[PDB]
């Protein structure tokens, strides 16, 4: 606020063009953004997908061990009942 | 009119004859804003107020409590003589000191200042506090998940992980938080550091230090924390 | 009754204990804020307010100090404390401290307690300065000085010469002398204050070190 | 003269300029945010086995967190109070005066 | 100060980086000298709160039998707790001890 | 570049101009300043200073009249003329003696971006720097004292012409505190203005740069008065009813008796009517009388007894113009209220006596606070003028 | 949080280091591609190398006094911790 | 000159360090029994535990 | 373009009513979008997490398949 009349008009006119620059940074952040939020997802995705089968190859293995050793004919016991 | 008003008056009261800027006269009020407020979690108690008449000495004994931790709180008592119409201190001494925290408090307690002395004790107990907090948030979240153990007394934490990758390797990540007492400053510190060991060599200090820096100063340490039990638990799932 | 005498005694007490740390909350209202409903007769404030005092012990006087107040009141439009008034000297900028806790918005009496011991600190600072000061002149060690409100600035005679030293804080930071005794060397004036620099604490100690070994 | 004081406030005005602040603190955390990228690229590859930059051995000796840790745990066993044989011995006096 | 016939080149070059080099030095003796200052206070208050304690200003043989007393301790305690729970189940001395092992764990 | 003037030069200033400040020092700083004078620069007396000491000792015992020891100092001691140290003496000392009749504009200082900057000014650094910023264009002579009951220290600029003698301009005198970032200048708007105030940022910053912001736009005389208004002390940013929290008198030490304390005795009030009863209108009581002109004063002084006949204020203000905008049914009203006077608080205070404003109702930044501070007012939050 | 559309970080972490009065290791300032050696920094401070031996010596002195204890043993029978 | 005092302040508190490892030294052998009196301390809190 | 000042003034005034109201309509949208970006994330993260506390506590198992046949002794041929 001014009380001078030529000060207001100055004032204006800054604060119009300080608006216009605003919108324009505000733009250019909004796609920066948006090409962000899509580059994580699509890394989380393929991180989903490889520790999935991760955890495949995983359970293959186990399954391994276990004919392995009923081939060896010893008796069995599973922890998560012990 | 003309009305006599009090420290026992009623607040409204107050309220209506009210036309200065001084604090309020309610003494329930002043106490609950200094007890609930200013200083929660502290059981003080004037134990007695004594006099000597011959010299006008003032004798006054005061009981702390700390009560943050419900378990184990430290007590101290206070002992001070000072002039009555003079408002000088002329000396004070300790009464009794909580063994739990006397190591810790005897190099705070040589300085002859019972205002730094109170400071620093009631800034240590809000900070092991904070870092219990701490620590039992990040055993939450870290539970069962990965085997993790605690120890150096409630000063470092350990993490191990089996990561396989076609074969057994294990990843042991320690976290120590560090209170010291001062005894520069009169507050009580706390200080950062991360070291791990994968399969049992160590990598370099630097370089993890730096990490630890950045990660904290970008992130803070609550979620800094979280962040940098992350990557190197879990290298596999952050490199697809 | 005489009773109720007794135990206003014993809240007394109980405040002035509490004082005793230094950093204390107490509630105040503006005469301007009070508005009656008109519901039952009952007067509500509009604005709150909320004060803080702050008062420093001087180990060298063994006195309390002349306390400073901060004052902060409630904006109507959002939740937010601001700095309405203080009586903290210019030296200290408070509005660059509250600004800088949280980056403003101030909410609760826990972030409000953060910004009151920030400025606490510093309190303290200025008196510790002071109090070493008047300490070596009162072992005489050094002649006359002349302090400023916030003990920076200092100028001093150790035995005949003229000694200056600047601190931003309890570390000496700089070192300067600034006289011209007909035996000097310019290499004996860089050992010196190079030396002299250090710590506020161990002044005392050098002070005594140095000078009684140019005297021998 | 009138040309010189005001060449020397635009000299004042442009050197003291909020934008000039505000550019080199982004120039100077754009440089930490680079570096730090940086270096959790090359710690992330040095975990999974592959593009090794030392880093799989410890080689400074500048500093050594665990020393104070070890004194500290010293401290604590060692404490004439709160020490291991002290909890003992009062065990051993708490249990008396349960069964007497 | 930025680096830039070759003689004060090439000695201003090596002296820049000689000079910046001995600064690093010094402000990592400020890290080393800083954290031998807290060392020290703590190995102080250890070997103070000892030698206050000691009553005899000597404490070899202290650490001597610092375990002796521990194993005595021990065995001692092995026979108080056999003889309380023959005597009995002693559900809150137990209570009692645990706690007491819990707090001893916290401080 | 040697175009500064050393402590010998003559200029040829008029010797009327230079008789009526002699004119208005007494005449006991009169003898001082003439001894001193001699055992310095010397003078035209054909004599030593035990010579001289005694017959202006004489002159005093004589009661002579101060037109002929001035007459004397201007046409047997110094016929020739003044030297510009003797015209900093009078200057500085006239300075001195009517504190009131010098107008004083605050400053502040500013590094980086909004970062307040104290200023911490060595006596000796700060002149050559200044010697040297300021010789490169124009002649320069400078002289600094330091006031005897304040804490600033009163900086002289004076800058000659050539038009052969120089003709000596108006002096610009510059106030520094001892720590503030608030600088204290005169009042000036000439080519000399702006080239002495910029010359001396420069000058006082040495290491990074630093700008110059005025905080207020209407002087305020009496050097004394501004100290209080805006330099460094308690009394800043407690001005009105607040002034009782500037010197805590009302509140003791933790460790001083418990009995003098006033929860014990109380205070003595009454009761306001928040009902309009003041438009309408029986004698009052004496005491109801005492009471209601005990009221007046807490709102004005901040204290019933007064912080400083008893209707002046502790720092008058002359011009002080509010304008106060509240939103009423979606749409701003704008009341400007403009006061002008010798003491406007003090005026305000003494209509409230005569029952002609209501106390209860007058806000706080009509009451004093925040004074000599003109500025917008919206949602109870006063905004200094920009 | 920098360059998106909408500094929470470094704002909790001033907080909370003036909350806990944290101190972190500073790096090093930037010395314009210059690589901090350290042979020759030791070199320069043999006390540098004096304190490393003591400290080496005194870590390997109070090893062996806490493996004597046994004092992990009876926290471990005591108390355990999961 | 600051490098070569900061450098024996250094050595000075290294001196101090090394007169305090000077004392805890000491031999010991009581490891065996400290271990059968945690086999005991075990059997001990078995029997607790079934109590 | 207009001729009368007081013209221009109203229609400066429309002008910076106008693009503040744009300015909040954008933000508000865009707010909005970051939301829904953000829950998928989250939702995504939760499944993540979860399965990898599952292959956890298979590799749990498959270590302790491998130190049974040590307790045995059973000598073991990799694949």
């Amino acid at each position: 606020r001014e009380s001078s009349k030529a000060a207001i008009l100055a004032c204006a006119a800054e604060y119009i063009q300080k608006l216009k620059e605003t919108d324009e940074a505000n733009i250019e952040k909004w796609t920066l953004q948006k090409l962000l939020s899509e580059q994580n997802a699509s890394q989380l995705a393929s991180a989903n997908e490889k520790l999935q089968e991760e955890l495949g190859n995983a359970y293959k293995e186990i399954e391994y061990m276990k004919r392995v050793l009923r081939k060896e004919g010893i008796e069995y016991e599973d922890m998560h009942t012990h | 009119r003309v009305e006599r008003i009090n420290g026992l008056t009623n607040l409204q009261k107050e309220l209506v004859t009210k036309y200065d800027t001084l604090p309020l006269l309610n003494m329930n009020l002043r106490l609950s804003y200094l007890r609930d407020h200013t200083y929660p979690h502290l059981q003080v108690s004037v134990q007695s107020r004594d006099r000597v008449h011959n010299d006008g000495i003032e004798v006054l004994v005061v009981n702390y409590k700390f009560c943050r931790n419900t378990m184990n709180p430290f007590e101290i008592q206070f002992k001070m003589f000072y002039k009555f119409e003079d408002s000088t201190l002329l000396k004070w001494e300790i009464l009794r000191i909580s063994t739990n925290v006397r190591l810790k408090a005897k190099q705070l307690l040589a300085t002859r200042n019972f205002q730094k002395c109170l400071l620093s004790l009631y800034e240590f107990d809000k900070i092991k506090s904070k870092k219990t907090g701490i620590f039992q948030n990040l055993i939450n979240l870290l539970k069962r998940k990965t085997r993790c153990y605690l120890m150096n007394n409630s000063d470092s934490l350990i993490v191990e992980r089996v990561i396989r990758e076609g074969r057994l390797t294990t990843i042991k990540l320690q976290i120590n938080f560090i209170i010291t007492m001062p005894g520069n400053c009169f507050l009580p510190m706390s200080k950062i550091s991360i070291a791990l060991w994968k399969g049992g060599e160590r990598f370099n200090q630097i370089d993890l230090d730096e990490i630890c820096y950045g990660l904290i100063k970008e992130y803070g340490v609550k979620t800094g924390l979280k962040e940098i039990c992350n990557v190197c638990l879990f290298p596999d799932m952050y490199a697809r | 009754s005489t009773s109720d005498r007794s135990e206003l005694e014993d809240y007394i007490v109980l405040e002035n204990v509490y004082r005793m740390f230094g950093i204390t909350f107490f509630p105040l209202v503006d005469p301007i804020d009070l508005k009656i409903k008109d519901a039952s007769g009952e007067i509500f404030v509009d604005r709150e307010m909320l004060g803080i005092r702050l008062e420093v012990f001087s180990e060298r006087t063994s006195q309390f100090e002349k306390p400073h107040y901060v004052l902060l009141k409630k904006r109507i439009k959002s939740n937010s404390w601001f700095l309405f008034k203080h009586t903290i000297p210019s030296f200290i900028d408070v509005q660059g401290i509250f600004d800088d806790t949280n980056g403003g918005l101030v909410i609760s009496h826990d972030d409000a307690y953060l910004f009151a011991k920030r400025v606490f600190l510093q309190l303290v600072e200025v008196q510790k300065r002071r109090q070493i000061f008047k300490d070596l002149e009162a072992k005489k060690i050094i002649h006359d000085l002349d302090l400023d409100l916030e003990s920076s600035m200092v100028s001093f005679f150790v035995k005949d010469i003229k000694v200056e030293l600047f601190v931003k804080q309890n570390e000496i930071v700089s070192c300067s002398i600034l006289d011209d005794i007909h035996d000097f060397s310019q290499n004996n004036k860089s050992k010196w204050e190079i030396a002299l620099l250090g710590s506020l604490d161990d002044l005392e100690l050098k002070l005594n070190h140095s000078f009684a070994t140019i005297f021998k | 003269n009138q040309q010189i004081i005001s060449v020397r406030n635009e000299i004042q005005e442009l050197k003291a300029g909020k934008d000039w602040h505000d550019l080199q603190n982004e120039q100077a955390k754009l440089n930490d945010k680079v570096k730090l990228n940086k270096r959790l690229n090359d710690l992330t590859s040095t975990l999974l086995g592959k593009y090794e930059g030392s880093q799989d051995s410890e080689d400074d000796s500048i500093r050594d967190d665990s020393n104070i840790l070890d004194i500290a745990h010293f401290v604590d066993l060692m404490d004439p109070y709160n020490g291991l044989l002290k909890k003992i011995n009062k065990i051993n006096e708490n249990l008396s005066n349960e069964l007497q | 100060l930025p680096q830039m016939d070759l003689k004060v080149l090439s000695e201003y070059s090596n002296l820049r980086k000689d000079l910046i080099l001995k600064c690093q030095a010094l402000q990592i003796g400020e890290s080393k000298l800083s954290d031998i200052l807290s060392q020290t206070n703590s190995i102080n208050s250890l070997t103070t709160s000892i030698k206050e304690a000691s009553e005899d200003d000597d404490i070899s043989e202290y650490f001597a039998t610092y375990n002796g007393k521990l194993v005595v301790a021990l065995e001692e305690m092995k026979l108080l707790l056999e003889e309380a729970v023959k005597t009995f189940g002693n559900s809150p001395e137990k209570r009692e001890k645990i706690k007491k092992i819990l707090s001893e764990l916290k401080k | 570049n040697e175009l500064r003037l050393e402590d010998n030069y003559v200029p040829t200033s008029d010797t009327l101009v230079v008789f009526k400040q002699l004119m208005k020092l007494p005449v006991t700083v009169l003898y001082d300043l003439t001894l001193s004078w001699f055992a310095k620069f010397g003078g035209s007396f054909d004599g030593d200073i035990y010579l001289l000491t005694e017959t202006l000792d004489l002159l005093i015992e004589k009661g002579v009249r101060r037109n002929v020891i001035v007459n004397r100092i201007l046409y047997v001691y110094w016929p020739d003329g003044l030297n510009v140290f003797q015209l900093a003496e009078i200057d500085c000392h006239l300075m001195i003696s009517k504190p009131e009749k010098f107008k004083w504009l605050p400053s502040k200082a500013l590094r980086g971006d909004g970062k307040p900057y104290v200023v911490k000014l060595q006596p000796a650094k700060f002149i050559e720097n200044l010697q040297t910023d300021l010789a490169k264009i124009y002649h320069c002579h400078v002289y600094m004292f330091k006031h005897p009951s304040l804490p600033v220290l009163i900086t002289r600029i004076q800058l000659f012409d050539s038009n052969k003698p120089l003709i000596s301009r108006r002096p610009y005198y510059v106030a520094f505190p001892l720590n503030s970032p608030i600088i204290f200048h005169s009042v000036d708007k000439d080519i000399y203005a702006r080239l002495v105030l910029q010359s001396i940022s420069r000058t006082i910053s040495e290491r990074e740069t630093i700008i110059f912001k005025p905080v207020q736009k209407i002087p305020v005389k009496s050097i004394h008065n501004i100290m209080t208004l805006l330099g460094p002390s308690r009394f800043a940013e407690s001005m009105g009813p607040w002034e009782c929290y500037a010197s805590a008198n009302f509140e003791r030490s933790p460790l001083h008796d418990y009995k003098k304390h006033q929860g014990l005795t109380g205070k003595k009030v009454m009761v306001r009517e928040f009902d309009d009863s003041f438009l309408n209108d029986g004698k009052e009581e004496p005491e109801i009388r005492r009471l209601r002109l005990e009221k007046n004063m807490i709102k004005f002084k901040g204290s019933a007894n007064g912080v400083m006949s008893r209707y002046s204020s502790l720092v008058p203000i002359e011009k002080v113009g509010f304008t106060l905008k509240n939103e009423i049914n979606s749409r701003i009203i704008t009341i400007k209220l403009k006061f002008n006077g010798n003491d406007i608080f003090g005026g305000l205070h003494e209509l409230c006596d005569k029952n002609l404003i209501n106390i209860d109702k007058v806000p706080g930044w009509l009451a004093g606070e925040n004074g000599s501070f003109s500025g917008t007012i919206m949602n109870g939050d006063f905004q200094r003028e920009q | 949080y920098t360059y998106g559309l909408e500094p929470d970080g470094p704002v909790t972490f001033r907080n909370d280091s003036h909350e806990l009065n944290l101190m972190l290791n500073d790096p090093i300032k930037s010395t314009a591609d210059v690589r901090l050696d350290k042979e020759e920094v030791l070199s320069l401070l043999p006390s540098l190398k004096e304190y490393t031996k003591k400290s080496k010596e005194l870590k390997e002195t109070m090893g062996q006094m806490i493996s004597d204890s046994h004092e992990e043993e009876i926290k471990e029978v005591f108390v355990p911790h999961h | 000159q600051r490098l070569q005092i900061l450098d024996d302040a250094i050595q000075e508190k290294t001196s101090e360090l090394a007169e305090f490892e000077n004392m805890v030294r000491s031999p010991s052998a009581g490891d065996n029994a400290i271990p059968g009196l945690l086999q005991i301390i075990q059997s001990y809190i078995n029997l607790l535990e079934e109590n």
